[PDB]
RNA sequence: UGGGAGAGGUA
């Protein structure tokens, strides 16, 4: 709830708004003391500085990337990803465990198990299956609602403040007949912990079991059976195979 | 192996005359280094004994 | 190109018009249209000399035959074009500039200098302000800055009598007027009535650069720079894109720039300019030359176009990118390539499979050599092409070439030297090379993507130095323990466990056999299987008391597997070895036993041996993996309801509310623990023994066959915790900043989590996997610093005949020996013999390599302790001698001279940072009156003696306690027999008589007042913080007294017995009670590799246990202070010795006791600074091989102690003098410890004084910047600093030491370069 | 010595100046021509002299004297 | 990728430390064999001379 | 067709290679039943009723396949593409049990426990215990000899 | 927003401003293929019609003295395909979403 | 030829 998204259009907007300041001040400069009959706008609006600063912004930030092109997989996870470093964001070299870590509000929005295993392992990060963004920026991911214990198909999508309030069913708890849960002593998430509650005092519940893991993630088969040092390792393995002469 | 350029050839050399013997000098980094703490102003040289 | 030194000193500007070759005028590169240079440009040709090989520039003298010819038509004189990188030029400067090093580079070398403040040069430099330099009148005095108004008006009032002046021509002519001579005399007479310890450090910082400035001959106005030398074009080149276009060199750009304000400050200084024009732009050709010299250290960083910071010539020189440690400490490298590994487990252990292809180009000149030797090729067109085309003559001289020819084979990163060993290469078609699999422990090399480097070595020396030191069958053990490195790993230890495992009814149990041929036959035609019991005669072959093996045969009664075994186990070993179900360590005990029994042959053959039984029977045996080899036990289900009911009832009672929710987390946790602690004891049960069913008589238990099982036992792959969160229950996983979680994941890797539970997990997954980056970060640090506090660290002599050494006892903290005795003096040399009664009365003699029977003569006679020597005591200077370092544990004989032990040393200790009856002693304590052993001293510990004479059981007995038994009898054991207060401390008194409260005033000393939840009257003593205006100056002391009030006295002494006792000491005794004698009478209350880091930096602790300095009795010293100060008064000498104690520090003696010299007075972690100025060298090197040892057997790490004790020999180079003897070494400086060992020799040879010395522990960093060797120091770290104080003392190496011998290029004295320095160092002495 | 060299190491008694001898011994076969005293099975100059040191043939004094008796014959 | 036959067990030392045993089936069938396109340049630049 | 090492699993501790080599091997052997009918060309009715029970085989599952609406050229164009195997979804935290894995293995003819007996290639003699044997999906990674040599 | 933000401007005095009224993005002048063939940026001409007035300065309030119009060529911007791409100068990008 | 940045990756 304190980092937010700056995607592409956003920043391609300050470039742009940084390029249009860089014209305006030398349009308005000779605006001042020009002459005023003869003087059109094309002549001293000049398309230097706007078309300078949006491609060296799309040719070289540290933002624009060299497109992963191995499989389908290496380019949907490298146009699906989320970086901490660039301009106004971290540095590489003085980064510390703190924000290199699995925050208990990634659940939902960020991938624990998809990442770097270098020097960039916390920095660099991947968007979930049913992660969205707000209006401002702040990633959000659905929840069925539950009502009275009837577990309804209304879908929330609840921001990373909003749901540190509620009681947030398990998507490994049993439904039956399209009602309720089959136990009473059900297991959630609240305030960050994930403790036992009642079948009644919950508020909602996860939309999906793939809720948490990102698109590479889940395409392992039999990943709950798997150590998570190994699972990162092979969701990045994953990006890196070469297309061979036939499909299979 | 590396930067000292008569060293390396006379070896080239003797590697193809069949005798494997090296006669090495004064790797050309650090003349290098002699001439950049020399452009700092600062007189470093190699003490003759 | 001989010579014996390098020499650093400043440089005049007539010495840089001798290097010059011409003055740089324009600040032109070359012309753009044609790419020629400018006439007086940066390029210049007239100058710089030719840009063709053997031309001019205009083109008229083409040829070699004007060898050195000045042409005509343009001047450049025609030669070599390798003197563009020889040729400097100069630039004579329009006005004085500073030379930013000796400016900024702190201490700031000018300011130290004339003493004047920074911030006044800077203020002066900057055109900001004058100073004065001679004044004729007595109103103005030298080195006085002045305003421009102060200026103006001085102006107009003297006239021309004074003369002011500013900038860099200002200082400049102060330093050229300043007298050192008279200026060092006057200091040095100061400094006799200078009592003010500030200003006796920095009068001795300015007495000794006075002192370096009139010894080097440097004169003291050389730091402002008049003449500008320039670097050779060839050093700062123009590189051309592809484009036609020139890339952008930073020194050129920098230089062009000094030359542009140069030029327009002549043309200012010319015109007759304004004096605000000429000052302006004399600051931009001020801040243009320090740009040049060092961009980003006065202002801002002048950038490029790039928004870069340019490069300058002390970036060239400093950083890890810098030309040092880039360029001259590791190079790229010729005949050299790189490829993947693959397994070659057909390979012998000296062998490497090398490409084809791989090696025809790293072998191309031999090829050539072999190409003419035999005639085929008499061109080299032809012979050029007859190896391009690879014909099957080309690839028969290619195998006659690699045919004994080893390569060294690397793998990055070099953790320590057995990454680097030589082969034999095999030529194999393919593109991988081939390693054999039982070095691949020593590489740290698995398959899954790991290249390795091929490096031919060439000359005849470089071959027999790759076959004789470095290869792979020389390198059996390891050299930081002495255990070998060529062990069998997982698959030879599969298959040796399988061949060696038995059943009880496999087939044809019970056969009596006539030998292992007759068992191979057998289990080769299928009449029997490899565990089946049978009874094989057996012949073994054992060693006399000569070297012979004489045989002895019998019937054993084995399997079938270990007498197959046997037929690769050779000649010399018993039978036992091979009798059971061998494991890794079982193994690797055997591979060392066949080593020390036979040799090192042997060993390698059986090595090999090993390997290819293992690796077929293995393959032989077909042990997979699958899912029901995972055995859950069945009652998971129970014990996880159990613990379910218990955590259901304890949040009950959270429900009822007679728990609070910090007892019940604590609670829930031991809950969790306990039932995961069960569950896996029953998986691993019903694991471990789950071939219960067998036959033949009955259903017989038997140890499993489980395919886990097998691979977690035989200690192949896996461990008891891996096995359990496959098989049992995962457990317990921590959050992100270390708590525990009340509810542990319940399910295992067989069953699968769920969502919360992986994402559980994954906190604790990411924490480990980001640590293993930053901790292999910290590690290649750390062996760097290392390495370079260690490095010139040489075995130069045989004995160096001491007495001096170090009493190794085995560690006994805590409840158990951590390192038995053996283990920790095997391969040392006896500083004395051994001198006990005992139980034999052994003696040993002096000076004797404990071997390994000499340690089982020790275990036999249960010796205690020895003083044996070490390397912190060996009184060679410049090195060690062989006997205090004792044995070459690479070798295992004793160890020769010219071995680099400081790089063995610092690469053993960096290398698995990756990894990470009853007797008293100090007796100072009496007994109650209940008949039971009270202590009194603080510094007493306990030591179960035992019946043999050694002490293996310590423990440290609290004060405060006290003593059920007694001294001397048989204790009975398995209790702690002494029983503490391990809350509060109390006061104890240990004399009698009846209290009256005298010496206080219950009111104003204490705060008169009832304890509040007890009723009863007590006696709180308020401290003396809020004490009243009569507590500011007395304190409450409990004076015990007779019955009647006289005083009772402490027996033996003087003294009164009258207990001053401090505050927060709750007497809740009233008057008229007795005291008896042992009672007491109130209470007052109470990563790894940055350990091993901080310890080997010396760093201070912020909150150090405080040291008694002396021996005497401790007082209280200036009171009514914030920070409370203390004083011990001595029996003998005068100590009025104070110390500030901060406010939340507490205090572990009182005001009343007798203090020695090293009691420590405060708890806390203790500081190696206070460990070796209060109690020795010993002292100190015990504590740091202790506290490091601590850290790498916690972590299972097994390295010995002497590596260690090599580091902190080369910590402790260093000497202050406090007292000056008949030598020029005054008072508190540091200097080499080594040459006042050898002054303080030569006084004692000719008859004199001689000085008295006191160790200093320095930090590695401290101590390598401090090296007496600039080049070592500069190529280590902070280049800016160690080259400016090097140039201002005008130093000189001497080239000692390994980093100076590779940085310029010679053979280090190490190794088979210690034959040849030592020849060189007999020319130039006996010369 | 074409496996391991503790032979030859147990022949000389130190391994820095039993490489510098082998050298010695090898550029006098391989520069010099001298005669191999121990026959060559087809090897190199490095391995024939260090079968030269593990046989005992010859040592540093032992090539310092036939050198020395080489000049004394010559000169 | 491709559907691998695999059996779990040590072959040998053939697969001794995460290394991989491949039949010459799989090499004769072209499983695992890729195409690699690789695009080279030419300009033809106008010199001075 | 690829021989894979036991000791890199219980250290590592992931247990979907050994499940998905288990699936993998009960989904061949569906897909070999499946081209031994093709091949024998039985009819389309036996192909209809062992494709139906190869696919309503799981426990409480949500698919729902029924091949009573599958034309009869419909179903020879699945048996045609399954004949090389049947592929088999398994979502994450969502899988197949063990139960279901034996299930499908009992319907394929296959070894309940995953395991069968090897014989050696090149002595002839058989590996004296059962040995993991199934069908992993490998990947070629990029970092190949041709460019790191 | 980029142009509300910074227009209108006005002089150093205030006799003449710059008014903006609306833009538009011209037809790429190749498509996606033809791009990363020939090795340029796929990009698209910016449009924007501008309105110039001239304040009065020798009036009170001179609002009204000349009234321009014309089309004005800002530059170029890259536009992203239709699979989440940016072909540059023939190469394909991809700007990766930012975490501050 | 060959220098510097930035980005990603392997052990
Ligand atoms: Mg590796
Ligand atoms: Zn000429
Ligand atoms: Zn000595």
């Amino acid at each position: 709830g304190n980092r937010r998204i700056r995607s592409v259009g956003e920043m391609a907007e300050n470039q742009f708004r940084v390029g249009l300041v860089r014209v305006e001040r030398a349009v308005k400069e000779r605006l001042s003391l020009g002459d005023l009959d003869t003087l059109m706008p094309q002549d001293m609006i000049n398309a230097k500085p706007i078309s300078a600063a949006v491609k060296e912004f799309f040719g070289s930030s540290q933002l624009s990337q060299f497109m992963d092109q191995n499989n389908p997989l290496s380019e949907i996870t490298h146009k699906r990803r989320i970086s901490a470093l660039g301009p106004g964001g971290l540095t590489r070299e003085r980064a510390g465990f703190e924000v290199r870590d699995v925050h208990p509000t990634h659940y939902g929005r960020v991938c624990p198990i998809e990442t770097p295993e270098g020097p960039n392992i916390g920095l660099i990060n991947s968007l979930s299956v049913y992660a969205q963004t707000n209006e401002y920026g702040f990633l959000e991911t659905p929840y069925r609602k539950v009502t009275d214990g009837v577990v309804t198909d209304e879908i929330h999508y609840l921001s990373a403040i909003e749901e540190g309030n509620y009681v947030i069913a398990q998507a490994n708890s049993n439904l039956d007949e399209e009602g309720h849960f089959v136990e009473d002593l059900v297991t959630c998430r609240s305030k960050g912990e994930s403790s036992l509650f009642s079948r009644d005092q919950v508020d909602y519940m996860d939309v999906s079991t793939q809720q948490v893991v990102s698109v590479g993630a889940s395409l392992i088969p039999f990943l709950e059976h798997d150590d998570a040092n190994r699972a990162l390792m092979g969701a990045n393995m994953q990006r890196q195979a070469v297309p061979t002469l036939r499909a299979d | 192996k590396s930067d000292d350029v008569n060293g390396r050839t006379k070896m080239y050399k003797n590697i193809v005359d069949g005798n494997h013997q090296m006669e090495p000098g004064m790797p050309e980094s650090f003349n290098v280094l002699l001439k950049e703490i020399r452009s700092l102003g600062i007189n470093i040289e190699l003490e003759d004994e | 190109e001989e010579f014996d030194a390098i020499k650093i000193a400043l440089a005049s500007p007539d010495m840089i018009r001798s290097w010059s070759f011409g003055e740089v005028k324009k600040p032109e590169t070359i012309n753009y249209r044609t790419f020629k240079p400018e006439r007086d440009g940066l390029f210049c040709a007239r100058i710089f000399g030719p840009v063709k090989d053997y031309e001019c520039l205009c083109g008229k003298y083409k040829r070699l035959k004007h060898r050195g010819v000045i042409c005509e038509k343009c001047g450049v004189e025609v030669t070599q074009t390798k003197v563009r990188r020889e040729r400097m030029g100069h630039i004579e400067l329009a006005s004085p500039t500073a030379h930013i090093w000796f400016l900024k580079s702190l201490p700031s070398r000018i300011g130290l200098l004339l003493d004047m403040p920074l911030r006044d040069i800077e203020r002066v430099l900057y055109f900001e302000s004058y100073v004065v330099i001679e004044g004729g009148m007595t109103n103005l005095e030298r080195q006085q800055i002045l305003t421009e108004e102060q200026y103006l008006d001085a102006l107009e009032e003297f006239g021309d009598e004074f003369d002011a002046k500013m900038g860099a021509e200002a200082i400049q002519a102060l330093l050229k007027s300043m007298d050192l001579e008279q200026e060092c005399e006057q200091l040095r007479e100061e400094l006799n009535e200078t009592n003010s310890e500030t200003k006796r450090k920095k009068l001795t910082k300015r007495i000794k650069l006075l002192e370096a400035f009139v010894q080097s001959g440097n004169k003291p106005e050389w730091m402002i720079l008049t003449v500008l030398p320039v670097l050779p074009p060839d050093l700062r080149p123009l590189v051309p894109l592809d484009g036609g276009r020139f890339a952008t060199s930073d020194l050129n750009d920098l230089y062009r720039r000094v030359i542009n304000r140069n030029n327009r400050l002549k043309r200012l200084l010319d015109l007759a300019a304004p004096d605000i024009i000429v000052r302006n732009e004399k600051r931009m050709l001020q801040e243009a030359v320090d740009a040049l010299l060092d961009n980003g250290r006065r202002g801002r960083a002048i950038t490029g176009s790039n928004k870069r910071p340019l490069k300058s010539l002390a970036d060239m020189i400093k950083g890890k990118q810098g030309r040092f440690r880039q360029n001259l400490l590791g190079k790229r490298v010729d005949y050299s390539g790189r490829s993947v590994i693959t397994v070659g487990p057909y390979l012998r252990l000296h062998q490497c499979g090398l490409p084809k292809k791989m090696a025809l180009e790293l072998f191309k000149p031999f090829i050539y050599g072999k190409l003419e030797l035999r005639g085929l090729a008499t061109t080299i067109k032809a012979a050029k092409k007859m190896v391009e085309r690879e014909e099957a003559v080309v690839w028969d001289i290619l195998d006659e070439v690699i045919r004994e020819h080893p390569v060294l084979l690397n793998r990055a990163p070099t953790l320590h030297r057995l990454g680097i060993q030589a082969f034999e290469p095999v030529l194999i078609e393919g593109k991988a090379i081939q390693l054999h699999p039982l070095v691949c422990a020593a590489y740290n090399a698995d398959f899954d993507g790991d290249q390795m480097a091929v490096h031919v070595p060439l000359t005849l020396e470089a071959q027999l130095e790759a076959r004789a030191l470095m290869m792979s069958t020389n390198n059996i053990l390891s050299p930081a323990n002495g255990e070998p490195i060529i062990v069998p790993s997982q698959d030879v230890v599969l298959g040796l466990y399988y061949m060696t495992r038995d059943c009880v009814n496999a087939k044809g149990e019970g056969m009596v056999l006539t030998g292992p041929k007759e068992a191979e036959r057998l289990y080769r035609s299928g009449l029997a299987s490899l565990h089946a019991r049978v009874k094989v005669r057996i012949t073994e072959y054992e060693k006399d008391a000569n070297g012979e093996l004489v045989a002895k045969t019998s019937l054993k009664d084995t399997t079938v597997g270990r007498a197959i075994l046997w037929m690769i186990v050779p000649k010399g070993l018993p039978y036992s070895i091979v009798n059971q179900a061998l494991g890794k360590k079982a193994i690797s005990k055997m591979l060392n036993t066949c080593y020390r029994i036979l040799g090192l042959k042997p060993t390698v053959i059986f090595a090999d041996q090993i390997m290819y039984t293992g690796f077929a029977y293995a393959a032989r045996s077909g042990a997979s993996v699958g899912i029901d080899d995972m055995v859950i036990p069945e009652k998971k289900h129970e014990i996880i309801s159990e613990a379910e009911a218990e955590v259901a009832e304890i949040q009950e009672q959270f429900q009822s509310g007679l728990v609070t929710a910090g007892e019940r987390y604590n609670k829930v946790i031991d809950i969790w623990a306990a039932a995961n602690d069960r569950v896996s004891k029953a998986m691993m049960d019903n694991l471990q023994t789950e071939t219960v069913i067998n036959r033949d008589g009955q259903e017989e238990k038997q140890v499993s066959f489980n395919s886990i099982y097998m691979m977690a036992d035989s200690g192949a792959r896996g461990s008891a915790a891996q096995i359990r969160q496959l098989a049992g229950m995962r457990g317990l996983m921590a959050k992100p900043d270390g708590s525990i979680i009340e509810t542990p994941i319940t399910a295992n890797f067989r069953e699968g989590l769920n969502v919360l539970q992986y994402f559980i997990s994954t906190h604790g997954a990411r924490k480990g996997l980001a640590d293993t980056a930053l901790k292999t970060a910290n590690s290649g640090y750390l062996t760097r610093r290392l390495v370079d506090v260690a490095q010139d660290l040489v075995v130069t002599e045989d004995d160096c005949g001491t007495h001096e050494g170090i009493m190794m006892t085995p560690v006994i903290e805590g409840g158990d020996v951590k390192e038995p005795l053996r283990d920790r003096v095997l391969g040392r040399v006896t500083a004395e013999d051994v001198l006990k009664p005992g139980t034999a009365d052994i003696l040993v003699p002096r000076n004797t390599l404990l071997h390994e029977q000499w340690c089982d003569l020790l275990e036999e006679n249960s010796v205690d302790a020895v003083k044996v020597r070490s390397v912190v005591s060996c009184d060679t200077d410049f090195g060690v001698c062989a006997h205090c370092y004792g044995r070459d544990l690479a070798r295992g004989h004793i160890i020769n001279k010219g071995e680099a032990i400081g790089v063995i040393a610092a690469q053993s200790i960096g290398e698995p940072g990756t990894q990470l009856s009853i007797k008293l002693s100090n007796v100072k304590s009496v007994v109650n009156s209940s008949g039971k052993l009270v202590i009194t001293s603080r510094n007493t510990e306990l030591k179960l003696i035992d019946e043999f004479g050694r002490t293996k059981e310590s423990y440290k007995v609290p004060y405060g306690a006290v003593l059920a038994k007694g001294d001397g009898e048989q204790v009975a054991g398995g209790e702690t027999v002494a029983n503490w207060d391990p809350h509060t401390m109390p006061v104890i008194t240990e004399v009698s008589g009846f209290v009256r409260f005298t010496d206080m005033i219950d009111g104003q000393t204490i705060t008169r007042q009832t304890d509040e939840l007890t009723g009863l009257s007590s006696l709180v003593v308020l401290d003396s913080a809020e004490r009243t205006a009569g507590g500011k100056d007395l304190r409450p002391a409990l004076k015990i007294v007779d019955a009647q009030g006289n005083d009772v006295l402490i027996p033996g002494t003087d003294m009164p017995a009258q207990y001053f006792l401090p505050g927060k000491a709750i007497v809740q005794l009233e008057d008229g009670v007795q005291i008896s004698s042992g009672d007491t009478l109130a209470r007052i209350p109470q990563g790894g590799l940055p350990r091993v880091a901080d310890l080997f930096e010396a760093r201070r602790p912020k909150e150090p246990a405080i040291l008694a300095e002396i021996s005497g009795i401790v007082s209280f010293g200036k009171e009514t202070k914030g920070k409370r100060r203390l004083v011990i008064t001595p029996v003998d000498g005068s100590d009025p010795y104070e110390e500030m104690i901060p406010k939340w520090r507490q205090l572990n003696v009182f005001e009343g006791e007798r203090v020695e010299r090293g009691d420590v007075i405060s708890d806390g972690p203790e500081a190696p600074h206070d460990i070796l100025r209060l109690r020795g060298v010993h002292a100190v090197t015990r504590y740091i091989v202790n506290e490091v040892q601590d850290v790498y057997r916690l972590q299972g790490v097994k390295i010995n102690d002497k590596h260690i004790e090599v580091i902190v020999r080369q910590m402790l180079r260093k000497a202050t003098i406090v007292n000056a003897g008949s030598s020029d070494f005054l008072e508190g400086e540091q200097v080499e410890y080594s040459r006042v060992k050898i002054a303080n020799r030569e006084l004692e040879a000719n008859g004199k004084v001689g000085a008295t010395y006191s160790r200093d522990l320095l930090g590695i960093t401290k101590a390598s910047l401090a090296t007496e060797s600039f080049i070592s120091a500069a190529s280590f770290q902070e280049t800016t600093r160690v080259l400016t104080e090097a140039a201002v003392a005008g130093k000189r190496d001497e080239l000692r030491g390994l980093k100076e011998n590779v940085i310029v290029g010679r053979l280090i004295p190490a190794g088979t370069g210690y034959a040849y320095h030592q020849d060189r160092m007999r020319r130039r002495a006996a010369g | 010595a074409r496996v391991t060299v503790q032979d030859a190491v147990e022949k000389i008694g130190n391994r820095f100046d039993l490489v510098l001898v082998a050298a010695r011994r090898a550029r006098q076969m391989q520069v010099g021509g001298k005669d191999p005293l121990v026959p060559e099975e087809n090897d190199k100059t490095t391995v024939i002299a260090l079968r030269e040191i593990e046989e005992g043939l010859i040592n540093n004094q032992i090539l310092d004297v036939r050198e020395r008796q080489e000049q004394q014959e010559q000169e | 990728g491709q559907n691998m036959r695999v059996a779990f067990m040590p072959w040998n030392g053939y697969n001794f430390e995460d290394s991989i045993l491949v039949s010459e089936r799989v090499v004769q069938e072209d499983r695992f064999t890729t195409i690699h396109i690789q695009e080279l340049a030419c300009v033809s630049r106008d010199t001075k001379l | 067709d690829i021989v894979l090492n036991p000791l890199g699993v219980p250290s590592r501790m992931n247990i979907g290679q050994i499940l998905e080599t288990h699936l993998g091997m009960a989904a061949k052997g569906i897909g070999d039943k499946i081209n031994a009918m093709l091949k024998q060309q039985q009819e389309v009715a036996k192909l209809r009723e062992f494709i139906q029970r190869a696919y309503d085989l799981g426990a409480d599952v949500r698919q729902k396949v029924d091949l009573s609406t599958f034309s009869d050229e419909e179903v020879m164009r699945l048996a045609e593409n399954l004949r090389k195997g049947m592929p088999i979804a398994t979502p994450v935290f969502d899988g197949a049990k063990e139960a279901e894995i034996k299930e499908l293995l009992k319907l394929g003819d296959l070894p309940t426990s995953g395991q069968i007996r090897l014989y050696d290639g090149r002595t002839g003699e058989q590996f004296e215990r059962p040995v993991t044997v199934g069908y992993m999906y490998m990947l070629k990674l990029n970092h190949l000899v041709d460019d790191k040599m | 927003a980029a142009f509300r933000s910074v227009f209108p401007i006005q002089s150093y005095s205030g006799n003449s401003e710059l008014q903006y009224v609306s833009y538009r993005l011209g037809e790429p002048v190749f498509d996606v293929q033809e791009c990363q063939i020939r090795g340029v940026t796929y990009s698209a001409p910016l449009r924007v019609k501008l309105r110039l007035v001239i304040y009065e300065r020798e009036a009170p309030e001179g609002t009204v003295k000349d009234i321009k119009e014309q089309e004005v060529y800002m530059g170029e911007i890259p536009l992203m395909t239709d699979n989440g791409t940016f072909v540059i100068n023939g190469t394909e990008r991809v700007i990766v979403s930012q975490l501050h």
